[PDB]
RNA sequence: AUCGAGAGGA
């Protein structure tokens, strides 16, 4: 996203964009595209090396002016302490990658854990495309009763998880219980 | 360093110390200075106490080294294991290392030496020298696939 | 299927461990373990 | 990739839920709960078979042969 | 194979410790005020409440199983009401002529002091401890 | 591959007699029974009843080994009640109370309106 | 290299038998069992060669000599009658 | 009314039997829920022959569904373990042998019910093999789905047995057992970090148990032996008889046992 | 190397493994299809022809069967395909190749082998799935886990080779591992934490389950035990039960920083006559650890008892805890309201700090400590305080979890879990690291660019107040992506680094071998040792004991062994020996115990030359510490009786005792003075036990219960000697490679490169140092 | 395995009855070991369970992204009018006696997977059978039903036990065992016999 | 079958 002057610091973006796009996403009028953003100047592409000379917001939350009561439950995030910004971040979750999107609150693991079951997922057995009873590959293994999770990450939307799971919502209990 | 001393009564106690630590290291010039005491100081390169303090000093600084690193994980081995591996590497004049430079040019049998290393240079050179080997060792026998003069075959039997 | 289509490669001065620069380009969870952990990267 | 004939941790009868499911929030404009306690399913363990089953056969039909 | 000990003792301490199902007793006993002990209660079983009035008799009978109270013609040894049998595993000396003795039911201890009991308490695992309300 | 056909839970086979009777050592007046083709359905609910006889010192249940559909019993009783007697009056025991048990429960549901 | 030997009366080896000449022990005798040699003790009614090896040791009935071998070429020789056991 | 179990029924219905069993020991009670559960004999499918499969799933896919259908096996008792019986594989008075035939004519999608299995083999004039069907619309249970052109064929021998040896059998749903629910007997002690009174809930029937006061100690010779059941079923055998047959069969089981020892 | 020095064999086999508890410690579950597949040759006698010619008719398709039978002409016969496969029948000297069974000995090996014990012998039990089942206890020697692992199987094919792997490579003889002296398998995650809600004070058992705990331990006599409880209720102790399996006449004294006899915290532990008087039981005690009841037991009763006793500890506790039950959850991660407000205003308290500090150093009003300069100065004040405001508030959660936190259990036992694991997952995470100092700067002065630039704030270093529970930032958490994934690549080098060190280690020591003169030697002859570990012990057959001479005042050492027999108040009271007053005066004894004292200041003075720190507990070979227990106990000692002793006897006795205690046994004054020098520190102990005044006054010996102390001493030295042959050369290589392998990460080379400047010999040490008195 | 590398194999498989179960007759699908937790600290499984249950019971889908403001204390508050337990913990009956469970356990919904390594693609055994051409030696591989390498580690390992006996037969009785005859003068392989 | 390259497993 791009910050600008409007007024004071602000993104470029609007609700009413956001009120074009999602009623193209329904009709599924002029289609408001991810590339009606790009070519109107609402976003920008930045690489590696430019990233060095500009300062990115990471939530859009952290443009509101600060002048109590909260949920002591909730997590602790510092005041941002910082005006001279250029850009906001489009969400934090799009630094993962493709295996790393399945995990669930993977804000709340160490690290290893979720490498390991970055490495583990690609393992899963379950559909891999709908028309295997028409390939002949070599080694097919697909799950007789796939689950759509309950735990859903929001990017599964878009890696069509839900649409072909691999796992099912097995009743876990966690106990000792004759030591096998 | 709070060093433990006994006191006049038998009866041990923590006598308070200062100490120096060094961020390099020269013996040779160190320990020849008025003021401390040379009888205590220490090192921790062991190879600088070999060539200054004899030989039998560089031995014990090597297990004091060994015995630190296995004590920073809590860990604990007995003192005849790391005892053979260094009395190993000092059963020679000096510190005879681990590398393929060291114990690995010994005369150890030349069957044995082709299992390390340089697995065929070996070979050529103990062709060339016309080496003889006893086949004691373990790998000659094992290469010969004869049982090897291990604890069941440290000995013979007959009748009576 | 998705992740070894986006799939990369080092070949081979610390370039294994991950950098400030990764940041939204790179996983910084997925990798390989063992041989080669952080040569292959996951954009 | 069809809808299960009986729960996988108590064993009712949930296959014939499944027709109805459907039309429970697609004409009748109900909700995924209460469409679900309106069939008889209570316990979780029969819910979960019912909420996070995905009917995939749909697609299965689209080719030919 | 009769009594060996009784006296009356008035609880002084009570402590609960971390438990729910047992409490540490510091009593003492009266009128004769030198011999003091430490005892493991169940307060489940015996509701030992602050400053009682609790009296202590300790057996050493009334190997082979222990089968079940099967009937009345297995008549008790105990017009008491609360019943524990262990063992010793020391016996103290704290001060010439001031004896200690310690005794151990499965876990739950206690302790006595004092110099009256000299001739009948002995290192035999055979010790039954009675309590009177 | 090696798992066993799953009828071999309930099912006897090649001589494996129903119940095995052995003296137990080091004990006065008792026995091991070996059960098979039983689990603890059975086991639990014996051992219970006996433990309600009066005139029983000791008896106890056991599965060696999950994998295996077999218990054991083992029971020491008094003097002169041969411990099989005291096995008898348990199960005859638990017999009447499920025939009780079955009959209350037919009449309650006859008497039951739906 | 001639006659490497040393006598009975002074020998220095420990006299006890250890673990790795007990093992060959039982090994070579439970091997010529299993391959029918007679045994010498009325067993109490085992079959197993290596359990029968074990009371036969115990019983002092094996007539095999250790031959203890030092590193300068002489060596000992040493009875199952002679070497303990424990 | 008779000596010993005491039982007051709450709640009943064709699909579940809410109670109290009174009076009794709790290993009896166990047993009961277990036999309930797997050792009372139902019946369904043992055998699929398949002759033509054109769907979009697999032969042993729609064989494991098949399995599972419930069966009505109401007079269950005058059908004889194929194992028993001395016929070569399978015979009338052994086995039930239903069959299915589907074939998709329609544009549109044509679904495979369960009511769709046509009995062949005789009854003999009993209760028994007939597809459950309490669907509130007629339709059976959905096994499979059929586009244009989609044909399945196949034969189905459903022979005797109980859930021990496969949960197709399986006649009893889920069986609610408390007791206790005060926990007056400290069977369990309860996990806290305020209080272990506003943390956990009030289970349903503790209104019918008398609240403990916190004056009055521990009972500590106090055994448990009412409890609080509920008996769910599938269809296979209505509330009623599982029970009845669940006892009858624990009976059957001690039965056996005192004519063992007999043969002692 | 690839063909000759190791190659692929013929009967093995290799599948997963899974933890089954109802397995002895040295069974191991082989699957059906194994024993199908592995044979064992067997000849016909008339002690097996009876059996074996049943195993042929048998057929090859089931077990118990066999596959191959050879004559004396060699020609195999295929059983599987063959027309006499029924009509068969064997003529002696005949081989029969037989489908391994129940009790046969088969080797059983974890890849990486390190270990000398990670290739134990194990018994044969067939089980009906198609994994290798095993005990938990076994997971140690061989570091498995059931999360995929997978083993090897090898079966011998000679007799002397089951005599080899039933008598040198079982299990039970490898409980007690050489290195470290001390046992390798203990009681594992399940188990301890079982035995110690059972042990509790609090935990009670009824009837019925006492019962049947009872029935499970295998090895029980049929005595019920008097319950604890008698008149309202007959309730059990945990510690009444479970002491069921501990054999008769195993002793065990320990202490825990509290100890009083009251144990006001149930700490410590009491064992009298194999009977647990108090104290709970946790790894402490039964675990893998030093002079635990393993590690007494293994040198007590033997190999086999302390098998049982695993699998009666294992049977008893599974039991009870599979019907007392146990969880995790989460609430065991919520502290309390108050305890999460101080853990966030101690953080803010550390922010505070560190930007004081920061606005301080930024005015070059720092007083640069002498040797590090400003900026370091900065880090090391920084990087300080935030680890004491992350270790702070870690142990203030600890104090806020009840006693009933499932994790605080698992923490308590030792099973799984420590300490650092509950700050990170419920007080705060801390500050992760790269290359070893904070998070460094990727882009141009600053972290990430979501910061103003060169801010040294500790948000922007890669600090993380926020704890697993409430849950890290996305800055945080790619600052903890950075942290593991140095922890991963550290992992995967050190431990190849540790493989090639060992590698080395073994092939340089391979031949080192006690000859049968206790010479320490190679292929060479070139000798290493003179004596074997410069005592001539055994690894094995040592207990970490006191050397009671060396501390306290010389007083009260003068008090406990200085006997005047010409005093009024120093001399042995006629109370503690009939010949008390009978010996008053008798210059002719107090020469004898003149001498005696004489020699113990001598050993006062010399060990505090050699043990310089003070330090008495060392490894020695026997433990008088329990002999003495096994003799009070044995012969039935009052402490009331007059010991039946003169002083003559227990001087003469000990004298002479020593000049038995033989290691070396040549006849010449060298190998003599060697044996004279190499048994001084035993001599040492034994004399500082054995002591006169101590031994009446202490421990009131008769003369039975002396002689048998004197016999039994020398016994266990003669066994505790090392044995000829053993090859000490790859013992001490694996000894000192595998607890290698578990090192990881105040400016030293530590762990690891170390180890690698070290061995090779490394002129451009990284930190040399010299540390000056 | 779960979706938070939580690994495992199955040890065994209960049938129903064997199986604990809560007070609504619900059982177990899976049984996990509580001591695999804390030494991991995998809080998304511990969370993703309550999240799970909470779903299933209200009939939505539970939102599990990260930098999302989801409190476990506001799923502990939505279970609570649930009518469940808050931090997600159920009594559980033991299935062999029924005797209460004295402690109450974490029970709940949670993903999980089936990894392509089943048992049955693992097994692997041999006696005999092919051996190499050259090396005349077992083959590697279970597709030509090859054979374990007794490799120079496991060696090293046995040669610390004393076991020659054993490494000879492993040596040569198990594998590549050859008889070759030579000659005293010339001390080679190059000696000729014809044996009958 | 021989050689070599890959993705995986503990
Ligand atoms: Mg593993
Ligand atoms: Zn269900
Ligand atoms: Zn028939
Ligand atoms: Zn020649």
């Amino acid at each position: 996203f791009i910050v600008e002057d409007d007024g004071h610091k602000e993104l470029k973006v609007r609700k009413g964009h956001i009120a074009k796009l999602m009623a193209t996403e329904y009709q599924d009028v002029e289609e408001y595209t991810w590339s009606s953003l790009l070519n109107e100047g609402l976003v920008e592409y930045i690489d590696a090396e430019e990233e060095e000379s500009i300062l990115i917001a990471m939530q859009p939350e952290d443009l509101e002016p600060a002048e109590l009561d909260v949920d002591p439950a909730k997590r602790i995030r510092v005041s941002h302490h910082a005006t001279t910004f250029t850009h906001c971040e489009i969400h934090p979750s799009m630094i993962l990658g493709v295996a790393a999107s399945i995990i669930p609150f993977p804000d709340h693991n160490q690290s290893p854990r979720n490498t390991y079951q970055s490495a583990m997922g690609k393992q899963a057995m379950g559909v891999f495309l709908t028309n295997y009873n028409v390939r002949m590959d070599t080694m097919a293994n697909i799950l007789y009763y796939p689950q759509k999770p309950l735990g859903t990450t929001r990017a599964m939307e878009y890696l069509k998880f839900r649409e072909l799971p691999a796992g099912q919502n097995a009743i876990v209990a966690i106990a000792c219980y004759s030591g096998y | 360093y709070d060093r433990k001393v006994p006191s006049p009564t038998g009866e041990y106690v923590k006598e308070p110390e200062w100490v120096l630590e060094t961020d390099g290291v020269n013996l040779s010039e160190v320990m020849t200075v008025p003021g401390i005491d040379p009888t205590r100081i220490y090192t921790n390169s062991f190879i600088d106490i070999m060539e200054v303090l004899g030989i039998e000093a560089g031995r014990a600084a090597l297990y004091k080294e060994v015995y630190n690193v296995i004590a920073s994980d809590g860990s604990y081995v007995n003192y005849r294991h790391m005892a053979l591996l260094v009395d190993v590497m000092t059963t020679q004049g000096g510190l005879t290392s681990v590398t393929r430079h060291g114990f690995n040019r010994s005369n150890t049998g030349a069957l044995m030496r082709c299992s390390f290393e340089e697995t065929v240079e070996i070979l050529f050179e103990a062709g060339a020298s016309a080496e003889l080997d006893d086949c004691r060792g373990v790998s000659e026998n094992v290469i010969l696939g004869q049982m090897a003069p291990i604890g069941t075959g440290a000995f013979d039997v007959m009748i009576d | 299927t998705l992740s070894h289509l986006r799939r990369t490669n080092t070949p081979i001065a610390k370039p294994r461990q991950l950098h400030n620069t990764h940041w939204g380009l790179v996983c910084p969870a997925e990798t390989p373990e063992g041989q080669a952990c952080g040569l292959v990267k996951n954009l | 990739m069809i809808v299960p004939v009986r729960c996988f941790s108590c064993g009712k009868v949930v296959g014939d839920k499944w027709e109805s499911y459907l039309n429970l929030l697609q004409e009748d404009e109900l909700d995924e709960g209460t469409a679900l306690s309106r069939l008889g399913l209570k316990r979780y363990c029969c819910r979960r078979m019912i909420l996070t089953h995905v009917d995939l056969i749909e697609k299965f039909l689209r080719y030919n042969p | 194979s009769n009594t060996l000990f009784d006296d009356i003792f008035q609880v002084s301490e009570v402590d609960p410790g971390r438990y729910n199902k047992v409490c540490r007793i510091e009593a003492a006993s009266t009128t004769q005020d030198q011999c003091k002990l430490t005892l493991d209660i169940n307060v489940e079983l015996f509701p030992v409440a602050a400053q009682d009035s609790l009296t202590v008799t300790i057996a050493s009978s009334l190997t082979r199983s222990w089968r079940p109270p099967q009937a009345g013609d297995r008549s008790l040894a105990d017009d008491y009401d609360y019943v524990m049998y262990g063992t010793a595993y020391k016996f103290e000396e704290v001060s010439k002529d001031l004896i200690a003795v310690y005794y151990s039911f499965g876990g739950l201890l206690m302790r006595l002091e004092g110099n009256y009991r000299n001739l009948n308490n002995l290192k035999q695992e055979n010790a039954y401890l009675l309590i009177r309300r | 591959m090696n798992a066993p056909d799953r009828f071999e839970l309930f099912l006897l086979g090649e001589g494996e007699s129903k119940l095995k009777i052995d003296p137990d050592t080091k004990a006065p007046n008792a026995v091991v029974i070996t059960f098979e083709k039983e689990d603890h359905t059975l086991g639990n609910l014996i051992r219970a009843e006996l433990l309600n006889d009066r005139k029983v010192l000791f008896a106890a249940y056991k599965v060696e080994h999950p994998f295996f559909a077999r218990f054991k019993l083992r029971i020491q009783t008094t003097e002169g009640y041969d411990p099989k007697d005291a096995l008898k009056n348990a199960c005859n025991s638990i017999i009447n109370k499920l025939g009780a048990l079955k009959t209350n429960f037919e009449t309650e549901w006859n008497l039951q309106t739906l | 290299l001639k006659e490497k030997a040393i006598p009975k009366d002074q020998r220095a080896t420990t006299p006890y038998m250890t673990k790795y000449e007990r093992a060959r022990i039982l090994g070579t005798r439970a091997l010529q069992i299993s391959m029918n040699a007679p045994v010498f003790v009325d067993l109490e009614g085992e079959t197993d060669p290596l359990r029968i090896a074990m009371k036969e040791l115990a019983e002092k009935k094996i007539p095999l000599v250790i031959r203890r071998y030092l590193p300068d070429g002489s060596f000992e020789d040493w009875s199952v009658e002679e070497l303990i056991v424990d | 009314s008779e000596e010993g179990p005491q039982v007051k029924i709450r709640e009943a219905s064709k699909d579940n039997v809410d109670f109290i069993l009174s009076n009794v020991d709790l290993a009896m009670a166990n047993s009961l829920r277990r036999v309930m559960i797997a050792e009372i004999p139902t019946l369904a499918i043992d055998s699929v022959e398949v002759e033509t499969n054109t769907t979009v799933l697999a032969d042993e896919f729609i064989a494991h569904r098949l399995g599972l259908i419930p069966l009505q096996s109401m007079d269950i008792e005058q059908l004889e373990y194929s194992r028993d019986c001395f016929c070569e594989d399978h015979c009338d008075k052994c086995s039930v042998v239903l069959t299915l035939q589907a074939f998709g004519e329609s544009e549109s999608t044509t679904n495979v019910y369960s009511k769709d299995l046509v009995i062949v083999s005789n009854l003999m004039g009993r209760n028994i093999g007939h597809p459950i069907i309490q669907d509130k619309e007629g339709n059976g249970v959905l096994i499979c789905k059929l586009r244009k052109g989609q044909e399945l064929k196949l034969t189905c021998v459903a022979k005797k047995g109980i859930a021990k040896e496969h949960a197709k059998w399986g006649p009893a749903a889920a069986i609610e057992f408390e007791y206790d629910p005060w926990n007056k007997l400290k069977h369990t002690d309860y996990w806290y970090e305020q209080d272990s009174a506003k943390e956990w809930p009030q289970s349903k029937n503790c209104e019918y148990e008398d609240p403990p006061n916190e004056g009055d100690p521990f009972d500590y010779k106090a055994q448990a032996d009412t409890f609080y059941m509920n008996v769910e079923s599938v269809g296979s055998i209505p509330v009623d008889q599982v029970v009845v047959r669940g006892i009858d069969t624990l009976q059957k089981k001690v039965a056996s046992i005192l004519l063992a020892l007999t043969q002692m | 190397r690839g063909n000759l020095m190791g190659k692929r064999v013929d009967f093995s086999a290799r599948t997963v493994i899974s933890g089954d508890p109802n397995l002895e410690l040295d069974q191991v579950g082989v699957p059906k299809s194994i024993a199908k597949t592995l044979t064992y040759p067997e000849v016909v006698t008339p002690y097996n022809i009876d059996r074996l010619t049943q195993l042929v008719r048998n057929g090859p398709n089931e077990h118990p069967g066999a596959k191959y039978v050879i004559r004396d002409s060699g020609d195999r016969i295929d059983l599987r395909y063959s027309k006499r496969a029924g009509d068969i029948q064997l003529q002696y000297g005949w081989k029969v190749e037989r489908h391994i069974m129940d009790n046969d000995p088969v080797l059983f090996n974890r890849q990486p082998s390190l270990h000398k014990m990670s290739m134990m012998a194990h018994r044969v039990k067939v089980i009906p799935y198609s994994t290798f089942r095993l005990n938990l206890s076994v997971t140690s020697p061989y570091n498995a886990d059931f999360d995929g692992d997978e083993m090897n199987l090898h079966v011998p094919q000679s007799e002397e080779t089951r005599a080899e792997l039933s008598q040198l490579c079982a299990v039970p003889l490898q409980i007690v591992s050489p290195q470290s002296n001390k046992p390798c398998m203990g009681i594992v995650q399940d188990t301890l934490c079982g035995i110690r809600k059972l042990t509790l004070r609090d935990t009670f058992i009824e009837l019925d389950q006492v019962l049947n705990m009872l029935y499970w331990v295998p090895d029980w006599d049929g005595v019920i035990p008097t319950p604890a409880i008698i008149k309202p209720k007959p309730l059990w102790s945990g510690k009444q039960i479970l002491s069921v399996a501990i054999p008769n006449g195993i002793h065990l004294q320990r202490f825990d920083e509290g100890t009083t006899l009251l144990s006001p915290k149930d700490n410590g532990m009491l064992i009298i006559d194999g009977q647990i008087i108090f104290g709970v039981v946790e790894k402490k005690t039964v675990g893998s650890s030093n002079g635990g009841l393993i590690h007494v037991v293994t040198r007590e009763k033997g190999p086999q008892v302390c098998a049982k006793l695993f699998g009666n500890i294992q049977k008893v506790v599974n039991f009870w805890l599979l019907h007392n039950g146990f969880s995790t959850g989460i609430g065991d991660t919520i502290a309390d309201g108050p305890t999460m407000r101080e853990i966030t205003e101690t953080i803010a308290e550390a922010k505070k700090k560190v930007l004081d500090v920061t606005k301080e150093a930024q005015a070059n009003l720092l007083t640069a400590k002498h040797g590090m300069t400003l900026r370091e100065s900065f880090e090391d004040n920084v990087v300080r305080f935030l680890n004491e405001a992350r270790d702070k508030a870690g142990r203030l959660a600890e104090v806020n979890l009840k006693d009933l936190n499932n994790v605080k259990q698992m923490v308590m036992a030792g099973s799984k879990g420590s300490f650092i694991n509950i700050a990170q997952m419920s007080a705060c995470v801390g500050q992760q690291s790269v290359e070893g100092k904070r998070i460094a700067f990727g882009f141009v002065d600053r972290t990430l660019p979501h910061f103003s630039k060169d801010d040294y704030s500790p948000e922007s270093k890669g600090f993380v107040e926020n704890s697993y529970l409430r849950g890290l930032t996305p800055q945080e958490f790619f600052f903890h992506a950075m942290g593991g994934r140095e922890g991963l690549i550290d992992t995967a080098v050190k431990t190849a680094e540790t493989g090639y060190i060992q590698r080395r280690l073994v092939k340089a020591l391979e031949d080192i071998m006690v000859h049968y003169d206790n010479t320490t030697r190679n292929s060479l002859g070139n000798v290493i040792q003179f004596i074997y570990g410069e005592d001539g012990m055994d690894a094995a057959h040592i207990e970490k004991q006191s050397l009671d001479t060396i501390g306290g005042s010389d007083a009260a050492f003068e008090k406990r062994y200085r006997v005047d027999l010409l005093n009024t108040d120093h001399t042995l009271d006629p109370s503690l020996l009939e010949s008390g007053s009978e010996i008053l005066g008798d210059l002719k004894l107090q020469v004898l115990l003149d001498e005696e004292y004489k020699q113990l200041v001598k050993d006062r003075k010399f060990l505090r030359e050699v043990f310089v720190d003070g330090e008495a507990n060392w490894p020695l070979p026997v433990n008088i510490r329990r002999i003495i227990q096994n003799a009070q106990q044995t012969f039935h000692i009052d402490h009331t009786k007059p010991s039946d002793l003169t002083i003559k006897d227990i001087v003469l006795g000990v004298k002479d005792l020593q000049e038995n205690l033989l290691v070396l046994r040549g006849k010449n004054e060298i190998i003599q003075n060697a044996q004279r020098d190499a048994v001084t520190l035993f001599c040492c102990l034994l004399r500082s036990r054995l002591a006169t005044r101590r031994v009446l006054q202490e421990y009131r010996l008769t003369k039975q219960a002396f002689d048998w102390v004197l016999s039994n001493i020398e016994a266990q030295f003669l066994r505790s000697v090392v044995h000829p042959g053993e090859m000490v050369g790859v013992l001490a290589a694996q000894s000192i490679g595998e607890p290698a392998t578990q090192m990881t990460l105040k400016k030293v080379t530590s762990g690891v490169p170390r180890l690698k400047e070290i061995l090779n010999v490394a002129k451009n040490m990284k930190t040399p140092s010299l540390t000056v008195y | 395995a779960s979706r938070h590398g939580q690994k495992g194999t199955i040890g065994i498989t209960y049938r129903r009855e064997d199986m604990p179960f809560t007070a609504e007759g619900i059982v177990p699908d899976l049984i996990i070991n509580p001591h695999a937790i804390p030494s991991r600290m995998t809080v998304a499984h511990l969370i993703e369970c309550l999240l799970s249950k909470v779903a299933a019971l209200s009939g939505n889908e539970g939102d599990a992204s990260p930098f999302t403001d989801i409190t476990v204390e506001g799923i502990s508050k939505l279970l609570r009018e649930h009518g469940y337990q808050s931090r997600g913990f159920e009594v559980m009956y033991n299935g062999h006696t029924g005797k209460k469970l004295m402690a109450q356990i974490f029970f709940g919904p949670t993903y999980y997977q089936r990894l392509r390594h089943m048992v049955d693609d693992k097994i692997h055994a041999r006696a005999r059978g092919p051996m190499q051409v050259l090396t005349r030696q077992p083959v590697e591989g279970r597709s030509r039903d090859g054979g374990l390498r007794f490799g120079e580690m496991e060696r090293d390992c046995m040669i610390a036990h004393g076991a020659a006996s054993f490494l000879k037969e492993r040596l040569m009785e198990a594998s590549d065992a050859f008889r070759v005859h030579i000659c005293g003068i010339c001390g080679l392989m190059t000696v000729i016999a014809k044996l009958n």
